[PDB]
């Protein structure tokens, strides 16, 4: 799908969820 | 352990 | 899913649970990847080493949940199978060499706050992120230990391993199909996937359009959260050219 991958309550709000930072901070 | 679902879903 | 923690309301809105009929009780994971196509593992449906041969009819699939075993009126949906695919070189007589299996609904499923697809990853994002090191996440409803069960959806957040290492933590022959995910005994962090979370998704989250893809599914581990040892998952990539095979062609 178009949207897939972004989430109601989160992405699509600009809202983060509490451990998604820690994946981030791994990509180096 | 689980809550019964609805008869519905098992016809 | 073992020393993960509560999933937020909406965290994993791509989370499937695969239903038995009868008796009623939970039988796998699995992941949502469009309004009538549902991605598991191959051995949540077919094992002969454990007589395991289940069929559409006696399968339901659950989406939008959270709560493991409360029926979650005006938030849930419950969708039948139409027909289900399982990868044609499965390999359930060794090691699930290529453990990977389609689920087509009999209905679209209406998308909501709860229930929305995950992508799939093209070659250029896993290129990019299937590298030692770089965390994932999984989640599930399975046991919370190797040897009870957790009231609500678990996550956790576990780092790709180099291949040697996978290797070398087992004597089961690892394929170019597999990737094994958990932190070292050194490095302290602990978690795993355990039995009850087969067929869910292992996901990353794009750091270039900030969304998140299905790499990996729950395959297969000695043990839960054992030292030494690792989580070993499908991989999606690798196995997308008869992904998509079964849909275009169904
Ligand atoms: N313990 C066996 C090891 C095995 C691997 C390959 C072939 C035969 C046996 C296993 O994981 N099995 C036996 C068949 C199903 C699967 C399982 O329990 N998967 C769930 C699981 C448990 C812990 C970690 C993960 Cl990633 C997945
Ligand atoms: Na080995
Ligand atoms: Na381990």
């Amino acid at each position: 799908e178009a949207d897939c991958g972004l989430r109601p309550l989160f992405e699509k709000k600009s809202l983060e969820d509490k451990t998604e930072r820690e994946l981030l901070e791994s990509y180096i | 352990d689980f809550e019964e679902i609805p008869e519905e879903y098992l016809q | 899913i073992v020393e993960g923690s509560d999933a937020e309301i909406g965290m994993s809105p791509w989370q499937v649970m695969l239903f038995r009929k009868s008796p009623q009780e939970l039988l796998c994971g699995a992941s949502l990847i469009s309004d009538r196509w549902v991605l598991t593992a191959a051995h949540c449906l077919l094992y002969p080493p454990w007589d395991k041969n289940f069929t559409e009819n006696d399968l339901l699939v659950r989406i939008g949940k959270h709560s493991r075993t409360r029926y979650e009126r005006n938030i849930e949906k419950i969708s039948m199978l139409e027909k289900i695919y399982i990868h044609p070189r499965y390999n359930w007589r060794e090691n699930l060499d290529r453990d990977i299996a389609l689920m087509k609904l009999k209905k679209p499923v209406a998308f909501s706050d709860y229930i929305h697809p995950v992508c799939l990853p093209d070659r250029e994002t896993a290129a990019s992120l299937l590298q030692a090191g770089y965390k994932g996440r999984v989640t599930g409803w399975g046991n919370l230990k190797e040897t009870g069960q957790p009231s609500v959806l678990q996550v956790v957040n576990l780092p790709i391993v180099e291949r040697p290492v996978c290797k070398d933590s087992t004597r089961i022959r690892i394929t170019d199909n597999m990737f094994c995910a958990g932190y070292k005994p050194d490095e302290g962090k602990r978690g795993d996937s355990c039995e009850g979370d087969s067929g869910g998704p292992f996901v990353m989250k794009s750091p270039f359009n900030n969304r998140w893809y299905q790499m990996g599914i729950v395959s297969w581990g000695e043990g839960c959260d054992r030292d030494g040892k690792y989580g070993f998952y499908t991989h999606v990539f690798r196995l997308k050219k008869w992904i998509q095979k079964v849909i275009d062609q169904f």
